[PDB]
């Protein structure tokens, strides 16, 4: 908790400064998958294809 | 003009195999075939295989 100390005339001005450096990370793509759905349900069976 | 993914392809197999233990612990057949005799008729005898 912290009541910010507010009057009608009291301002706070930095005086000197920090330089952060973040970091955000993002997902840009997934792996590139295929499937072939035949072998996968089928593969290696004529009598299931 | 482009790329364009017109089938999918596999290596079919070459040649069946088929590999099982080595062909130990026979029935004795001998002992009933190739006996030196066989029961009566009327009472004919049993053996296990």
């Amino acid at each position: 908790e912290n009541s910010v100390a507010y009057s009608n005339n009291s301002i706070a001005i930095p005086t000197n400064f920090t330089i952060s450096v973040t970091t955000e990370i993002l997902p840009v793509s997934m792996t590139k998958t295929s499937v072939d759905c035949t072998m996968y349900i089928c593969g290696d069976s004529t009598e299931c294809s | 003009k482009g790329i364009y993914q017109t089938s999918n392809f596999r290596v079919q197999p070459t040649e069946s195999i088929v590999r099982f233990p080595n062909i130990t612990n026979l029935c004795p057949f001998g002992e009933v075939f190739n006996a030196t005799r066989f029961a009566s008729v009327y009472a004919w005898n049993r053996k296990r295989i």
